[PDB]
RNA sequence: GCAGUCAAGCGUUCAUAGCGACAUUGCUUUUUGAUUCUUCGAUGUCGGCUCUUCCUAUCAUACCGAAGCAGAAUUCGGUAAGCGUUGGAUUGUUCACCCACUAAUAGGGAACGUGAGCUGGGUUUAGACCGUCGUGAGACAGGUUAGUUUUACCCUACUGAUGAAUGUUACCGCAAUAGUAAUUGAACUUAGUACGAGAGGAACAGUUCAUUCGGAUAAUUGGUUUUUGCGGCUGUCUGAUCAGGCAUUGCCGCGAAGCUACCAUCCGCUGGAUUAUGGCUGAACGCCUCUAAGUCAGAAUCCAUGCUAGAACGCGGUGAUUUC
RNA sequence: CUCUUAAGGUAGCCAAAUGCCUCGUCAUCUAAUUAGUGACGCGCAUGAAUGGAUUAACGAGAUUCCCACUGUCCCUAUCUA
RNA sequence: GUGAACAGCCUCUAGUUGAUAGAAUAAUGUAGAUAAGGGAAGUCGGCAAAAUAGAUCCGUAACUUCGGGAUAAGGAUUGGC
């Protein structure tokens, strides 16, 4: 018989299978259609999730029962110092898709992106690109005959580039290693780019501006194993329900004799990847800057760390990345931040931000104060103090 | 921006933070937290709370603020 | 909101299912309300539908006036009770629930408002705006 | 139950705008029947709850043709099953009937889908009461009340989760295949405009929001307390104080961290090819015609962009490759 | 007035646990009630120790409504063994 | 001892320290709990849970077989010195 009373699908199928991801570091699978009309510059960039905060802002939209008044926006915050580029590489169409063809690395290589192809680093003779070295002090023989190779063919060009993982407050002592396609034209003058730009660091500001709509993408949290009424949102079952009651209680008919993909079930939830779209910049900041949580409204020295640190992160010592709303993944994660695939007006993802304030209060608490000057003025002097 | 004080605990009320509460003879409250919203529905006194401003204020605690005010006491001069 | 409705309503966190029995805030005669129906409301299986602040109900008075009981008719909610959030960070909550009754395109049956209204219902009602004592 | 063919009439005139008698051709097995082919060394037999998928004989949404289409509203039909189709009073109810919102509250299948998923209201043992029938034991899809609902560790299906073998190990990659998602409304303006004598009364573009669904997140608000963190309180015990045990977490208030809520916040893309239909050129048929060759525009359609896995017997680039 | 019986249901009561038609007809309770209650009765087939109708108190009996209450529900979330 | 009480809780004399254990704290379970706003809208049906609860003072309807209903309903107080 039919289904008595209809109802909406339970879940959305274009995010099967819900299982773990094979890495945990999201590998971007498109990157913006290039323009062999502008400079050459990187497509994304590399940071770590820090924290969100709260702002004030004037809104600026014309219509709206709410234009040039004061409003609330909740913001996170991502920890980007600057990336360490690292050797580029090529691919050239085929009938079977793009494909690689040529390899080309920086002459040295810090310690803590050499981490990277050991599981076991403190017991090692540290023999890494020891003979790939020996490819220089030679002009360019052995070098620039691959250069001109990838000049000659690999329509596409990415870069190779690793975070400077030791500037974050993190205990984790192995970077993370990414490729980022360049944007330019003439391919040529894209390796050219690179070449100068070997063992030399990139900077998030030289990348990203401020009111651009971008997009995160990260691996999002993980719970474990988890019942079938939290990880799809099915009704649950009446009271009185012998054996159970968080349960489903027909995974399918009698005909066809199996139960179908469609049907929810038990099992893994989270630590899947996910990419996030539509996300505005607020403020791109100078991490050799104090005043950082300043605006020109506010006007008061303090960085964007809260009282008592980020909670299980620590300081922002480092340049970061602000931007409007909640990105997949939690703190401590790592996050790709690519910039938009399409020109979106929106009337929206081009309206200026101008902050007035940025919170600074302690997240480890129902925090009062914003400066721990303004704490001593407020409450005076303690028996603590002399 | 406009900071508010907590009618309970006198504390500083940053925007998008604590509560506020209507009354039903259209008085407006403020609150910072849970905890003052709490007491303040228990009917609690706040001159019997010994942490809050109006207590200290009634009881000359930490009170090393203002001292007074100078008027002089001769001719004008003009 | 619908035919009197000038202006639209962002969304604010429901907090009066069907069901609910509210004060009269008017001088109608009618001392409660009791809510069947939400005007605008959606369809989801077993979702119970549920009336904010400023929405319009059909609704029936259960006791007052002989002469309003056992006939629904359109009612405008003017005090919530459950904590909502403006543009502002702000969260707000009435002590109690409270409607004032009025016909299909807003004109208000009452005279006079006891009691504060909220100003989403004032700026999306502008009679209740005139007939309002306070505004918050 | 649904759809055709003829045409006496209805429709101010007029058969086919919309209907359509007397006749007549068909389709379905979701109703009820006919037979008794399989099961009586047992296939758990109504309904309700929850959940997935499919059909079109299409209620709304998309795009069009026709009217006894001035506008508004409405009716008939075409391509269309992607998306949605409710909250309640009474009844076990299928069905039925009323209140109300909404764009709409369409019809059906999956062993009359679904009891080792639930319930047991009815049916469906034994107790009992009433009415009718019988002298009597007793009978009544006539009424009422109380009546034990078992087992998964096996194989397969599904959700997740490891893993030998391709000289070893590590890093960065490609993409065959499989899945796919967003949906609808309101207000302002257009505009009291077009149309209409009037009463009445639109639409395209633009702005702000809202309904259902989905994926995340916890800066703020709320919840949860074994943080047994702090304070308080009752009985009893340690001679008293201090500081503690016991009362199966003793109770009360607050209560960080974590989890979590349309009860909180953010986000949900743009190109091509088409269906119905309207056309261009132009014969067949010296005229004419969207059609025969050719071609243009076109829908919530299809395929792409994008999103999720990544063949554990699909593939590429790169580092290091052991001596007593 | 008439046929027939031994007599032809009186006092009472009722869509009741007894009425198929039946969700009887009218009123009330609700926005809406095949439920409940109060009336009517040519009652398939109510009715007198086969006992009829009420009845204060009593009932782990059955049923309807109201107040307080609450995760039964809107809509799920968290903690302990 | 508390307390109206051979009620519940703690202790003295007396008697036991027995019930396969160790490590983690996923889903679903069994037992125990808490939840903002609404308050039975779920369901055949308020099934399960929650609300009231001791003592002192005030007040106590219809009906009746005059004995009851009655702790009716509904209010105020409760520590220590
Ligand atoms: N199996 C039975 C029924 C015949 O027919
Ligand atoms: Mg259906
Ligand atoms: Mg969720
Ligand atoms: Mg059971
Ligand atoms: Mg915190
Ligand atoms: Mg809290
Ligand atoms: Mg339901
Ligand atoms: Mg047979
Ligand atoms: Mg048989
Ligand atoms: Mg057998
Ligand atoms: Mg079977
Ligand atoms: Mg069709
Ligand atoms: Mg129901
Ligand atoms: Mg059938
Ligand atoms: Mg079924
Ligand atoms: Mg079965
Ligand atoms: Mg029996
Ligand atoms: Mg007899
Ligand atoms: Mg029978
Ligand atoms: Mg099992
Ligand atoms: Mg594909
Ligand atoms: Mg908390
Ligand atoms: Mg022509
Ligand atoms: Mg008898
Ligand atoms: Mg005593
Ligand atoms: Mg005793
Ligand atoms: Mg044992
Ligand atoms: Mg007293």
């Amino acid at each position: 018989s039919h289904r008595k009373y209809e109802a909406p699908r339970h879940g959305h199928l274009g995010f099967l299978p819900r299982k773990r991801a094979a890495s945990i570091r999201a590998r971007v699978k498109a990157f913006p259609k290039d323009d062999r009309s502008k400079p050459v510059a990187l497509t994304s960039f590399l940071g770590y999730k820090a924290g969100m905060t709260t702002i004030v802002r004037d809104l600026d939209r014309p219509g709206s029962k709410f234009h040039k008044r004061e409003v609330v926006e909740a913001v996170t915050v991502v920890d980007t110092p600057p990336v360490v580029v690292v050797g580029v590489v090529g691919y050239v169409e085929t009938p079977r898709g793009l494909r690689s063809l040529t390899t080309v690395w920086a002459e040295h290589l810090s310690d803590e992106v050499k981490r990277r192809f050991y599981k076991n680093w403190y017991k090692s003779k540290k023999k890494a690109f020891t003979k790939y070295s020996a490819k220089y002090a030679q002009d360019g023989a052995g070098i620039e005959r691959e250069l001109a190779r990838i000049k000659k063919y690999a329509s596409v060009v990415r870069v190779l580039v690793h975070t400077q993982i030791r500037k974050t407050p993190l205990a984790q002592k192995k970077a993370h290693l990414a490729e980022i396609q360049l944007n330019g034209g003439s391919i040529s003058e894209k390796v050219d780019w690179a070449r100068e730009h070997f063992e030399k660091t990139v900077a998030v500001d030289s990348v990203f501006e401020q009111n651009e709509m971008i997009d995160a993408i990260a691996v999002t949290k993980g719970h474990g194993f988890e019942g079938v009424t939290h990880r799809w949102g099915t009704k649950k079952l009446p009271r009185k329900t012998h054996r159970g009651l968080r349960k489903v209680a027909c995974i399918g008919a009698w005909h066809p004799a199996h139960v179908m993909w469609s049907v929810a079930r038990a099992g893994q939830r989270g630590y899947h990847s996910r990419t996030s779209i539509n996300h505005k910049i607020y403020r791109v900041g100078k991490g050799d800057d104090e005043a950082n949580g300043a605006t020109s409204f506010d006007r008061t020295k303090k960085t964007i760390t809260p009282m008592g640190g980020f909670v299980h992160y620590g300081e922002i010592k480092n340049d970061f990345i602000m931007v409007k709303g909640c990105i997949p993944g939690n703190r401590k994660r790592i996050v790709t931040l690519r910039k938009s695939l399409y020109t979106n007006t929106s009337r929206k993802a081009l309206e200026e931000v101008s902050l007035k304030w940025i919170d600074t209060a302690s997240k480890f608490g129902k925090g009062r104060f914003q400066t721990p000057a303004e704490k001593h003025a407020f409450m005076g002097t303690l028996k603590k103090d002399l | 921006m406009k900071v508010e004080i907590d009618s309970f605990s006198g504390a500083k009320i940053y925007p998008g933070r604590g509560t506020l509460f209507v009354r039903g003879d259209s008085k407006i409250f403020r609150f910072q937290n849970s905890k003052s919203a709490s007491l303040f529905k228990q009917r609690k006194n706040p001159r019997r709370i010994a942490w809050t401003v109006l207590f200290r204020k009634h009881h000359k605690k930490g009170i090393t603020e203002e001292v007074a005010k100078k008027r002089s006491r001769k001719t004008v001069k003009a | 909101s619908g035919n009197g409705a000038q202006g639209t309503k962002f969304r604010i966190s429901l907090g009066l299912p069907v069901g609910a029995i509210m004060n009269c805030a008017d001088n109608s005669g009618a001392r409660n309300l009791y809510i069947i129906a939400v005007k605008g409301s959606g369809s989801r299986l077993n979702r119970l539908p549920a009336a904010s602040l400023g929405d319009m109900v059909m609704a029936t008075v259960k006791k007052g006036k002989p002469e309003l009981r056992k006939k629904v008719m359109p009612a405008i909610v003017v005090r919530q009770a459950k904590s909502w959030r403006r543009r502002d960070g702000v969260f707000l909550y009435f002590e109690d629930n409270a409607g004032v009754i009025a016909n299909p395109k807003g004109e208000m049956k009452g005279s006079a408002i006891t009691g504060p209204v909220g100003k989403e219902c004032a700026d999306l009602w502008p009679r209740v705006a005139s007939n309002s004592g306070v505004v918050v």
